[PDB]
């Protein structure tokens, strides 16, 4: 059985690590929910 | 249980140990977590039961207890925090600006981090501390990183 933990609250926070790139992709989403890339 | 605002760690104690198999979001007392998280059963929050209300394999999301509430959306301009909740380590905010998934249907928003797939269902946020979407369903790009959709569902 799943069981839910909480782990903190939802808020924005000044000074947080700044880090990742912004790719624009190509991609295709099936009917299993599953995206992939399309070239 | 446990009703109040905030994230959460879905956790299974089927396999080795106590496993976290995602993350989800309580707001206004609806759990909101990605469906491949779940697979759609029942959850235990203490000694109460959250119910699955609605769900879609296709958008990979599903709600517990009332209808999807998170209707913020990424502006397609500014930098949004993924709040990360990692198996095993404290939850912490990260800063990117996303990328973008160009789609038959059209553009969606992407974010470029890298974390165990028990991060799934963590929130993006905005500015104003609003979901705009969780984490949790993307691709493997040629690099072997890891590029998530923004996946948001409608209020109705
Ligand atoms: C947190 O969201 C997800 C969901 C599925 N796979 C993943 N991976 C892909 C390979 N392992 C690292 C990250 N992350």
């Amino acid at each position: 059985d799943m069981y839910i933990e909480r782990a903190g609250d939802i808020t924005w926070e000044k000074d947080a690590e700044v880090t990742g790139n912004s790719p624009r992709l190509d991609v295709a989403l099936d009917e299993s929910g599953d995206f992939s890339l399309v070239e | 249980g446990e009703t109040t605002d905030g994230v959460y760690r879905v956790m299974t104690r089927r396999l080795l140990g106590s496993t976290q198999v995602g993350v989800g979001v309580m707001q206004e007392g609806v759990f909101h977590t990605m469906w491949h998280v779940t697979k759609g059963a029942a959850l235990r929050s203490g000694e109460g039961r959250l119910d699955p209300y609605w769900g879609d394999v296709k958008q990979d999301l599903v709600s517990y207890c009332g209808p999807w509430k998170l209707d913020a959306a990424w502006d397609g301009l500014s930098e949004v925090q993924l709040l990360a909740v990692p198996p095993g380590e404290r939850a912490k905010n990260i800063q990117t600006l996303p990328g973008i998934f160009k789609t038959k249907d059209g553009d969606i928003g992407a974010v470029a981090l890298d974390y165990p797939a028990g991060t799934s269902g963590s929130p993006i946020l905005d500015k104003c501390g609003r979901v705009i979407g969780l984490y949790g369903n993307g691709v493997v790009i040629k690099n072997g990183s890891y590029v998530s959709a923004i996946t948001q569902g409608k209020r109705e």
